[PDB]
RNA sequence: ACGACUUUUUUGCCUCAGGGUGCUGUAAACAUGAAAGUAAACUUUACGAUCUGUUGAGGCUUAUCCCUAGUGGUAAAGUGU
RNA sequence: ACAUCUCCCUAGUGCAGAUCUUGGUGGAAGUAGCAACUAUUCAAAUGAGAACUUUGAAGACUGAAGUGGAGAAGGGUUUCUU
RNA sequence: AUACUGACGUGCAAAUCGUUCAUUUCAAUCACGUUUAGGGGCGAAAGACUAAUCGAAAAGCCUAUUAGCUGGUUAUUUUCGA
RNA sequence: UGUAGGAGACCGAUAGCAAACAAGUACCGUGAGGGAAAGAUGAAAUAGUACUCAGGAAUGAGCAAUUAAAUAGUACCUGAAA
């Protein structure tokens, strides 16, 4: 289902595949999205995240 | 209907099996036990008791675990495990 | 042409086929022969295996290089809770071999004897035994009596009171006992005063007895024919494997001969060992069962911890020389000598001088837990 | 190997827990303790491998260890004759 | 659509086999076998139906001489949405 | 591509896999373009190689080549018969 | 040989032109080249499976229905043997 709008959501924000965070609850909302403008809604919305980084220390070097 | 609370020693079950299927077991033991014990088809494993199982990794599964039985109704009948957290095993036994 | 060397066989050939036995308990195959002289009397016994301990022995021996000092021997250990008669059989000899003519059973059997003619005693209705058991005693007389007449060997139905052991099975042990001894009339009313009584060991044995015993081995399932047979193993370049034998037979008879092992079943087998000495038969009611002359201390023959697999002794017991036959928890039968045995050793009064009561999980260091809170003093 | 066999089905049995027995080797935690020295105050304050005390401790010990009428459990009721 | 034994002309005319040819089909048999490449688990959605569709949560691996980016030859619409 | 005469040997492959091993600034390796063609080419030479084909490639034809040799060589009854 | 006629004591779909069919086609080969398989409902589909019921769907059944005939149902003539 939601490949579509998770492939544009990694173009959206400049970020891989691997750290976007798509809401598991409103499904249905992100499902009629359709358009890179739709995934700038959702940004701004609060339905697509990006997460952080793995965090990673040079503190103990 | 019923609620339980249960300790599981998981290292006793978990004994026989290779590393590599060692946290598995210990997953499947638990939804086992909790069907059997409760007599239901129809087990559901909280998130919150599979992260706790997975998490000192897949070498070793915690030893003991104590589980919450929860008897529910709406073929019909179900039930679901969830974990409870403790300071120690010691001195704990069954209770209802 | 002739095999360039020449070794025996591996295996010997007098126990083939090595198959599974028909049943957990073992079997008598033959019994004592009767000499008509000596009193009736009990030529068998049943008990069970509890495990093995090491025990201190001072020798008399003469003429020996060990000669005066004490040694240092392995025993197996034989709880034997005090068995029930609860029939009586006779038989008679003809052409085609032993029929039995009658049997007489008791006025009661306990529900322990009772559980091992069924197979579901809890989904049963209990039903069996009770109407037999009724009939009156001028009918018990008139078999009695036709026994008497005719039977040229009379029986003892006896059996195991597993309530009186800590084991997890409550259908007893039946075994039948030979009586071997004076007049058929003699050995009759021996048995009919037996009858609904309990027989201890100290009965049927005496203190230096030899004994032989019988007993099922081990089980390990299927094994390979290394294991199984003790075939030297092929050399490591070897295409298809090493553990296996490298020729079951020549060309000619076109055959595979039988004396060739090949892979199977090993253990479960029936085995009866000759000869075995008894060190010391055990009472009950002593706290000083497994106490002797030179230790003087109050201590049961249970060792530390328990038994493996067994725990705690708690009737009679026999502590046996050596080893013999089967697991842990396996019943082992008890069986008097064939001919009595006339050897120097047979003549000998064993006269212990330790037994072992430490633990025989992980290398014990104290003989009672009383010894080990000594040994420390206060803690937590 | 699978069958098979051995068992038990409420004076049982499973289940944890306590005790027993061992196995490991002395936990975390805290000390205006010790510690090679070091540095910086107008004796006191910093860092510190490591060590000692509370500490024969802590952890584990039937899954194919032992004991316990200690805790809570103990369904299906099918099928053949 | 078929005969012709009334007589007789005529022939690519009669098969068990050629490790025959061609087409079909068994026993072997529900067997050999479905073994490389560290390894997955829980919950939710979709659906008649989910171990291997999708989503979240874990746990993991590849480990910049990469299953990452680009590109060449070859492929050729394999792309994308529905 | 040395050794394991290891794995596989109805393969994962009509030469693959693991471990071991030889090779690395030169008589070095690779790409692409280009040159030489069948009693011919090419060969730091094994009769090696020339598209899974080599002590004479592959394709079609002369050609249904030819074979004192092998295999096969089809209804009945009746008569004489080596 | 190309094309047009006419023929037959010729073959009858494993035959006969390789080829009765969308055949020098598909397919294979770097290439020269190699190179197939596969005809038949019924008189009439302007008779090609209506309708109900059970099915998620395939399908099935029917007291329902085209046909002279559907055990002629698009694998459609007949329908041997293994």
């Amino acid at each position: 289902s939601l490949t579509l709008q998770k492939r544009l959501a990694a173009s959206v924000l400049k970020c891989g595949k691997n750290k976007i965070w798509m809401d598991p609850n409103e499904i249905s909302e992100i499902s009629l999205a359709n358009s890179r403008f739709s995934i700038r809604k959702l940004y701004k919305e609060g339905l697509i995240l990006k997460k952080p980084q793995k965090v990673h220390s040079r503190a103990r070097v | 209907p019923v609620t339980k609370f249960i300790t599981i020693n998981l290292s006793k079950l978990t004994h026989k099996v290779c590393y590599k299927r060692k946290a598995p077991r210990a997953i499947k033991e638990i939804r086992s036990i909790a069907g059997k014990l409760m007599h239901t088809k129809d087990v559901r494993l909280d998130v919150k008791l599979n992260k706790f199982i997975w998490s000192k990794g897949v070498r070793n599964p915690p030893k003991r675990v104590r589980v919450k039985l929860e008897r529910k109704r709406n073929e019909k009948m179900y039930t679901i495990v969830e974990h409870v957290m403790v300071d120690s095993y010691k001195g704990l036994v069954n209770e209802c | 042409s002739h095999r360039k060397f020449e070794r025996p066989r591996h295996g010997s050939l007098g126990f083939l086929p090595r198959k599974r036995c028909k049943r957990l308990r073992g079997k008598i195959r033959s019994f004592p022969k009767d000499d008509k002289e000596k009193p009736p009397h009990f030529t068998a016994f049943m008990g069970y295996k509890a495990g093995m301990t090491h025990i201190v022995r001072e020798v008399d021996k003469p003429g020996s290089k060990l000669h005066k000092k004490e040694i240092v021997e392995a025993c197996t250990i034989i709880e034997c809770a005090p068995m029930v008669v609860v029939g009586i059989v006779g038989y008679r000899e003809t052409p085609k071999g032993l029929r039995i003519l009658s049997t007489v059973w008791a006025n009661h059997v306990s529900d322990e004897f009772r559980r091992r003619y069924y197979k579901n005693w809890y989904k049963s209705e209990k039903k069996a035994f009770t109407k037999s058991l009724n009939v009156p005693e001028a009918t018990k007389n008139c078999l009695l009596k036709r026994i008497e007449k005719y039977c040229t060997v009379l029986r003892a139905i006896c059996h195991t009171q597993p309530s009186k052991t800590p084991l997890r099975m409550k259908k007893a042990h039946i075994m039948e006992v030979q009586i071997n001894g004076g007049s058929m009339k003699e050995k009759l009313e021996f048995v009919k005063e037996m009858l609904e009584k309990n027989l201890p060991v100290s009965t049927v044995f005496n203190p230096n007895e030899m004994i032989d015993v019988i007993s099922v081995t081990k089980g390990h399932g299927t094994k390979g024919v290394v294991s199984r047979y003790g075939v030297k193993r092929l050399p490591r370049k070897t295409h298809r494997g090493l553990r296996k034998v490298a020729c079951i037979g020549a060309w000619h008879p076109a055959r595979v001969q039988f004396q060739i092992p090949r892979h199977g079943q090993k253990g479960y087998f029936h085995r009866t060992e000759r000869n075995k000495k008894i060190y010391r038969i055990g009472l009950k009611t002593d706290k000083n069962s497994a106490s002797t002359d030179a230790d003087i201390t109050e201590k049961k023959i249970t060792p530390m911890g328990g038994f493996p697999h067994y725990g705690v002794v708690n009737e009679d017991f026999l502590l046996l020389k050596g080893c013999v036959a089967g697991t842990k928890k396996r019943p082992i039968t008890l069986r008097k000598n064939i001919v009595p045995q006339v050897s120097r050793d047979a003549l000998a009064q064993v006269s212990l001088k330790f037994i072992d009561t430490s633990s025989k999980i992980g290398h014990g260091r104290f003989q009672t837990s009383e010894e080990k809170v000594k040994y420390y003093g206060p803690l937590k």
